[PDB]
């Protein structure tokens, strides 16, 4: 009984920990989006002038 | 008030020269981009 408390629990830690570590992956995803778009303003721009 | 058309030409054409660079257009500043 310990030692599958000790097991399952184990399971529950390492499960979330994937679950944590899977969100910060969209962090540089947003930050190269913006700073590629952005551009799309100053053509906008160019081509009223 | 030919003398007067006259005198304010000249005036007008002599600040034109001492900008130079207009020609009364824009000659040397133009198509320039920022960002």
């Amino acid at each position: 009984q310990f030692g599958s408390t000790l097991l399952s629990l184990l399971e529950r830690k390492d499960s979330l920990s994937f679950d944590a570590y899977q969100m910060i992956q969209s962090g540089d995803l947003y930050r190269f989006s913006i700073d590629l778009q952005q551009q799309d303003i100053d053509i906008n721009k160019a081509s009223l002038e | 008030n030919e003398l007067r058309g006259l005198w304010d030409r000249i005036e007008n054409r002599i600040y034109n020269l001492r900008h130079n660079l207009t020609l009364d257009g824009k000659e040397i500043n133009m198509d320039l981009y920022d960002s």
